[PDB]
RNA sequence: AGCGGCGAGUACACUGUACUUGCUGCUUCUUAGAGGAACAUUGUGUGUCUAACACAAGGAAGUUUAAGGCAACAACAGGUCUGUGAUGUCCUUA
RNA sequence: UGCAUACUUUUCCUCCGCCGAAAGGCGUAGGUAAUCUUUAUCAAUAUAUAUCGUGAUGGGGAUAGAUUAUUGCAAUUAUUAAUCUUGAACGAGGAAUGCCUAGUAAGCAUGAUUCAUCAGAUUGUGCUGACUACGUCCCUGCCCUUUGUACACA
């Protein structure tokens, strides 16, 4: 027996978990799924119990592993982006980058809303850092999908 | 001491360098122009002692 | 300083101011007149 | 081995193992920095 | 039987869902009774460090409970209740005469 | 009187110090505290009615003092007197 | 016959059953002759002085009050009763009669007929209060 | 005192329709009158609760209290020791560090209670909860209360 | 008698009983009301409308307490070190004890002792 | 009947300024039978000007932190000082406030220079200025406060210079002659 | 969650009121989902009689109704490696 | 006093009934919660009636002294709590400076967070409900146009 507000904040923290163990273990993977080869993960996860953002990010931290010339790929990324039909993208890459000190590099292509709830619902943003040379690059995806209506139009026939 | 009656006609303008203060168009039955240090509207009367002598307009 | 005594138109203030008394022995004044703040004629 | 079972060393971080600044409410066991982080995931949206 | 869910639109879909499949035949529902929300406040303090003038933000995780009743069978029921449904909206029958 | 109080029993002891010891005694008095008392005894029967017996260095601060350990000295060193009993032990570190 | 509506001042709401009767007026079980403190027992009666103690001895009224603290609850009551009355008048006896009650209460004041809407602003970090923020020395 | 021109007429049948300190008054002054109720021993060198810092200054306080939780009991279905305690708490200044609520010594609540259960007054109800007025008890609060109000009328 | 004297140093001037009782070092308030009690006399009453005898009387009750009906809980000084009985102390008395302590504490050297004979605080404050 | 307290009708009251009247409303729904309303009177600019004066003056009352926010003493507080009013100094207590308003408005301020008051104003000025004479007459005193703002009342009534507020006015009047 | 409905009483009123046990149309209050409502609407001023403001009536409300939340661009060599198994190098490693 | 074996309520909110001045204790009862704690009332300011009577005063509760408990393996450099007593500074605060425009200031409490225990903190929530603007650029800080610059680490 267990309460309903202890339940509930139980299940969000298995969920966040869960999360956290997918990211672990698919570095090689479009993820973003939560929804319950695979057969280990399976029993991990038995043993435990008793267009989007996040794969976009997942891509780009490979490229810099894999060590490209960064605004390329960024630029091959935001191409890719706008194929995939988005009404606007950004990408930040802050970290160490080729100089010692500094050096936040900005790469947006269509607009892209930031303040509202607005904002909240119609962009997926993700976050990851790509550890390299002689510390972290710190990629930052933030995309702005088609609506279901921004409230900012208003289309008189 | 003798306080005169002055209904006010209208509001001009609000004087002093940090505010307080309003310019103020006054009939008793005669226009002068006087300065006020609190809420003021058009139909108010003042109490006006020393009658004639005015203030400088904005 | 004024250190009014115990032994020797009607408030307990106006009492006090004339007989120099404590504003408890007004009360009892009061009381005895009679057979939180007060009122009498 | 000395009694670790009520005190601020006795339990953790469930998410990091740290044993500062922990929400101990309805039993999350997090410390709030992390929180923060995941209050997404958990459900935990902030309207007011 | 109770709903127990943490997202709204959901919940009240799925009770439009159970209603209409009540309005079938053989069920004396009672409607749809939605509980206080008991939410869950978290006021964490903003900033892993203790620099900048200390903003809090109050998080809500608002819980709705939903609560109906029925006078039937318990296959019947079973089957109400199958509208296929999700991981998102807690489900739990209670068969009792009492 | 002090003689009369060594003489008498444990709960005895306990009813007449003051309620913390009480509840102290009550809740027990771990492995270590036993060790102490019998350490003080050993040192007591080797002791000399001249001069004062060597002493015992201890880590710990909390033992309160019973009818058993006085005469003796104890830890930096503090002698024990009748007239302390029931007052912690302690005595130990700050400067000034 | 029987009428229930209520008041509302800050939170305290003030449910006022208003019935045929002989003319009591009552608070959850005990009288108006109570209320609370002598000083604001005026503010509960005088829609009762307004609209006149004869025209009240058709009907009884309780009023069930929760939540608020004092002056919050009388005011509640108060404008329970105003609306009560009136809303009774509307129903079961004449329009007229209830157009010159509730115009005797608009010349009296507000409040009694429309509600008070003020509430308890939430109160923000850095301070204790809605506004009151803390104190910064430099 | 109290009385003046009302525009409704106070049906004075129970308790609920009599200001309660007069009242309370009239019911202590009733059981000096009997001798109904005794003053224990502690009582004349007890402090009512944490917070008092201070004895009565009463001398018939026992009484008043008695009195009190007498009505209270009228006033509610079944009430315990805890509740009365609860009721009869005040501001407690611990000094320098800001007021606390503090709860009463509820020693002599239930000893007020014991004697009244003796005398036949209150009632420990199995069904239910704590304590609440037994119903001749009740009866002869009314007919005090009853009583108030016809002297106050005169 | 307008001014007064119970024991050892006092004035007990014009205030009332209880109060000008509480100028002693068994100054309670509640210590006062209780001993008045006993005695059976009206506290409403003035300092100086007390008969001697009444006076007499209250100085009896206020040396050893214990055994008059006034409980064990109550009394000032609970145990009195001096492994033996607990009576309250009362007037320069009690001054006295608390010196005698104070000396004891010293030669113990408890860390307690040792703070008071160097003027700093004992509870566990600060004051930094 | 329309009444006050339900003792001093004002409907025997009478005024005399026109400013006055103006800016202060005891009229057909300024009505009241006890001070405590809980009227939205500063959610507008001249929304002070429908306020009854008894309730202004218990506001006034209210000041000073430790006794703040305990309209029900200062109301109190005034309805005793009524009652001194009537009793002892025999008069209608209404008109005696009023002429005390009346008399307590500084006519003249100075300024960063002499300029003139609104009515308004003026009469805030004097309800302030009545309620912290009453205030500091209490304070470490004995006296009590209610018979202390009466004697404060009755003395804006008679226009004398023994009471505080009106020696202020009196200082204030002096400095804008001074001025200009 | 209540309100009544009504049995059962216990007290007192007049020719109903206060209070508990037992049984089971209404939704004003109690909960909470979807809707509605204010747009300066009507009235009158001031305004290039533009954007707009002030007053009055209506009204639950007329300072985007009140309060928040969200938070562009660019930084600060601001803080945090003492939140982290985010993390570089250097140190330390019986 | 130790281990081993068997078996079952208790680990948090406390109703209630008894013991206890008090704190707390023991026994039991409901509650994994719109059901029970408890909420048609968990608070204090309130208000009413008494005692004081302007007197460092019963304002004030610092500092201290000695117990009775509770938490914890452990309470001294006193966890906190209670009981008795101790009766310090302070008679409204200098130079400076903070916060605030309507359910707001202030007062009054209280829930939660930390929590084995401990709010004087924070964070929410309410209850009593003022004054004064309804503006201005005088100061302070930002922003703008013009202007000047040898500054650009500005
Ligand atoms: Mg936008
Ligand atoms: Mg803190
Ligand atoms: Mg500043
Ligand atoms: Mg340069
Ligand atoms: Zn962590």
């Amino acid at each position: 027996p267990i309460s309903k507000k202890r339940k509930f904040i139980n299940d969000g923290v298995f969920q966040a978990e869960l999360n956290e163990f997918l990211a672990r273990i698919l570095a090689e993977d479009g993820y973003s799924g939560v929804e319950v080869r695979i057969r280990e993960l399976t029993s991990l996860v038995q043993k435990r119990f008793f267009l989007c953002a996040m794969a976009q990010a997942e891509s780009l931290r490979y490229k810099l592993l894999k060590g490209l010339a960064v605004r390329r790929a960024c630029y091959g990324v935001l191409r890719h982006i706008m194929e995939s039909g988005a009404k606007g993208c950004e990408v930040i890459v802050s970290g160490k980058l080729r100089a010692q000190r500094a050096k936040s590099m900005k790469f947006r292509d269509g607009y892209l809303i930031s303040t509202g709830e607005p904002s909240k619902r119609f962009v997926n943003t993700a976050t990851r850092s790509a550890q390299l040379k002689q510390g972290v690059l710190g990629i930052k995806v933030k995309i702005m999908l088609p609506t279901s209506i921004l409230p900012d139009n208003i289309s008189v026939l | 001491e003798k306080s005169k009656l002055a209904k006010v006609e209208k509001v001009l303008g609000r004087t002093g360098s940090r505010g307080g203060v309003i310019q103020v168009r006054a009939q008793f039955g005669r226009f002068l122009i006087r300065n006020v240090k609190g809420p003021v509207r058009e139909g108010d009367i003042l109490a006006l002692l020393e009658t004639e002598r005015e203030a400088r307009r904005l | 300083k004024l250190n009014h005594a115990v032994f020797i138109v009607i408030t307990p203030s106006a009492i006090a101011e004339k007989y120099k008394v404590n504003l408890s022995v007004a009360r009892a004044v009061i009381n005895h007149l009679a057979d939180s703040q007060k009122l009498y004629t | 081995v000395h009694p670790k079972k009520y005190g601020q060393g006795s339990r953790q971080c469930r998410v990091c193992s740290n044993k500062h600044a922990i929400i101990r409410k309805y039993n999350i066991n997090i410390c709030r920095q992390c929180f923060r982080e995941r209050a997404d995931i958990i459900g935990f949206k902030k309207y007011r | 039987i109770a709903l127990t869910s943490k997202n709204l639109r959901a919940i009240e879909k799925v009770c439009s869902d159970i209603m209409k499949g009540a309005k079938e035949k053989n069920l004396n529902v009672s409607g749809p009774v939605r509980l206080p929300v008991k939410t869950l406040r978290i006021t964490t303090r903003k900033s892993p460090c203790g620099e900048g003038t200390n903003t809090w933000d109050r998080f809500e995780l608002r819980i709705y409970k939903r609560l109906i009743d029925l006078y039937s069978q318990c296959e019947v029921v079973t089957q109400m209740t199958s509208i296929n449904i999700d991981p998102v909206v807690e489900v739990e029958v209670i068969i009792t005469d009492s | 009187d002090l003689d009369k109080l060594l003489d008498l029993s444990q709960d005895e002891l306990i009813k007449l110090f003051k309620a913390r010891q009480r509840r102290k005694f009550q809740r027990g008095i771990s492995k270590k505290a036993k060790s102490l008392l019998k350490k003080i005894r050993k040192s007591k029967k080797n002791c000399e009615p001249g001069e004062k017996p060597n002493p015992v260095p201890t880590h710990l601060r909390n033992m309160t003092i019973i009818p058993e350990m006085v005469g003796s000295i104890v830890a930096t060193n503090v002698e024990i007197k009748p007239e302390m009993i029931g007052y912690y032990l302690g005595e130990f570190s700050i400067t000034y | 016959k029987r009428v229930q509506t209520f008041g509302k001042k800050k939170t305290a709401v003030a449910v006022a059953t208003v019935t045929n009767g002989k003319g009591l007026i009552k608070l959850n079980g005990k009288n108006l002759d109570l209320v609370e403190p002598y000083i604001l027992k005026t503010k509960v009666y005088e829609p009762l002085w307004l609209i006149g103690s004869g025209k009240l001895k058709n009907l009884d009224i309780r009023i069930r009050v929760k939540g608020g603290g004092q002056t919050s609850q009388i005011y509640a009551i108060r404008q329970a009763i105003g609306k009560g009355i009136i809303s009774y008048y509307q129903k079961y006896v004449d329009e007229s009669t209830k157009k010159e009650l509730k115009d005797v209460l608009l010349r009296y004041d507000r409040s009694l007929l429309v509600g008070d809407t003020r509430r308890c602003e939430p109160k923000k970090f850095g301070g204790k209060g809605a506004r009151a923020r803390y104190q910064k020395s430099y | 005192r109290l009385l003046e021109p009302v525009p409704f007429v106070k049906t004075n049948n129970c308790i609920k329709d009599v200001d309660a300190d007069l009242f309370i008054r009239s019911y202590a002054t009733h059981l000096k009158l009997h001798n109904k109720i005794t003053y224990p021993k502690w009582c004349t060198f007890v402090k009512t609760g944490k917070g008092r810092k201070l004895a009565p200054l009463n001398e018939d306080w026992y009484f008043i209290r008695a009195s009190s939780i007498l009505r209270r009991l009228y006033l509610h279905p079944d009430i315990g020791v805890g509740f009365l305690r609860r009721q009869f708490s005040s501001k407690q200044r611990r000094g320098v560090a800001p007021n606390h609520t503090s709860l009463a010594s509820g020693k002599i609540l239930r000893s007020i209670l014991q004697q009244l259960e003796n005398l036949g007054y209150v009632e420990q109800n199995p069904k239910k909860k704590g304590r609440r007025l037994t119903t001749k008890g009740e009866n002869a609060i009314n007919n005090f209360a009853r009583y108030i109000n016809k002297k106050v009328y005169n | 008698q307008h001014i007064l004297r119970i024991l050892n140093t006092n004035v007990d001037g014009k205030e009332k009983v209880i109060i000008a009782l509480t100028a002693i070092k068994g100054i309670g308030k509640r210590m006062a009301t209780v001993i008045c009690k006993q005695a059976n006399v009206d506290p409403t009453k003035r300092a100086g409308e007390l008969t001697t005898e009444e006076i007499d009387n209250i100085v009896h009750i206020m040396s050893t307490p214990t055994q008059f009906k006034i409980p064990d809980w109550f009394l000032n000084r609970r145990k009195d070190l001096k492994e033996g009985k607990n009576i309250h102390v009362i007037a320069n008395q009690l001054d006295s004890y608390l010196r005698e302590d104070l000396e004891r504490m010293k030669k113990i050297r408890l860390h307690r002792g040792l703070r008071h004979h160097w003027g700093l605080r004992v509870r566990g404050q600060h004051t930094k | 009947d329309i009444k006050l307290f339900k003792k001093w009708s004002y409907e025997e009251i009478n005024i005399a300024d026109l400013s006055l009247v103006d800016c202060i409303a005891v009229s057909q729904k300024a009505c009241v039978y006890t001070p405590h309303t809980a009227g939205r009177y500063q959610k507008k600019r001249f929304r002070k000007a429908l306020c009854p004066i008894v309730e202004r003056l218990v506001n006034s009352m209210m000041m000073h932190g430790r006794n703040n926010g305990k309209k029900l003493k200062a109301i109190r507080i005034v309805a005793y000082a009524f009652e001194i009013i009537h009793l002892m100094t025999g008069e209608n207590p209404l008109q005696v406030f009023v002429n005390a308003v009346q008399k307590g408005g500084p006519r003249e301020d100075s300024t960063r220079q002499a300029v003139d008051v609104s009515p308004l104003r003026r009469v805030n000025q004097a309800i302030y200025l009545i309620c912290t004479g009453a205030r500091n007459a209490a304070f470490r005193n004995i006296k009590s406060i209610s018979e202390c703002l009466a004697e404060e009342i009755i003395n804006c009534a008679n226009e004398s210079s023994s009471s505080y507020a009106i020696k202020k006015k009196d200082e204030i009047e002096r400095v804008a002659k001074a001025n200009r």
